[PDB]
């Protein structure tokens, strides 16, 4: 109910790490495919926690 | 007569109907591909460069489904209008050898 969000911009973002962390038991991206991540800009990203 | 035809604009308005019809055709086959059609983006470049060939795929369907409709669309209006060009082509002759 007060989840808290962070901002992410002007910086280079290295998402096959993550993509390859197996501690994530569930990585669904929806508008975008996880593995072309690396080959994509982004005007910014908003990170919800 | 070359004083009117030197004076007046709106004497060959028959051929300038003409080029405007099919600039204003060509300019709205031009403008339809800005269209989503229900796609995430109207750029085939975008949706390539984001999906899987797997989800890529209904995007891509739903562009060409889009653009081949444009395109019929387009060439039917061109065919009536090459029919009715064709009419006032033979009357023309048929003037001129009269």
């Amino acid at each position: 109910y007060a989840w808290n969000r962070k901002r992410i911009s002007n910086c280079v973002a290295d998402y096959s790490v993550l993509y390859n962390s197996a501690s994530f038991s569930t990585f669904k991206c929806y508008g975008v495919s996880p593995t072309k991540l690396n080959d994509l800009c982004f005007t910014n990203v908003y990170a919800d926690s | 007569i070359q004083d009117s035809l030197s004076s007046t604009a709106s004497a060959l308005g028959k051929l300038q109907d003409v080029v405007n019809q099919n600039a204003q055709a060509l300019n709205t086959l031009v403008k339809q591909l800005s269209s989503n059609f229900g796609a995430i983006s109207s750029v085939l470049n975008d949706i390539l460069s984001r999906l899987d060939p797997p989800e890529a795929e209904v995007q891509i369907d739903r562009l060409i489904t889009g653009r081949l409709q444009s395109l019929q669309t387009y060439v039917t209006q061109q065919l009536i209008r090459a029919a009715e060009i064709r009419a006032s082509a033979n009357l023309a002759a048929t003037k001129m050898s009269e």
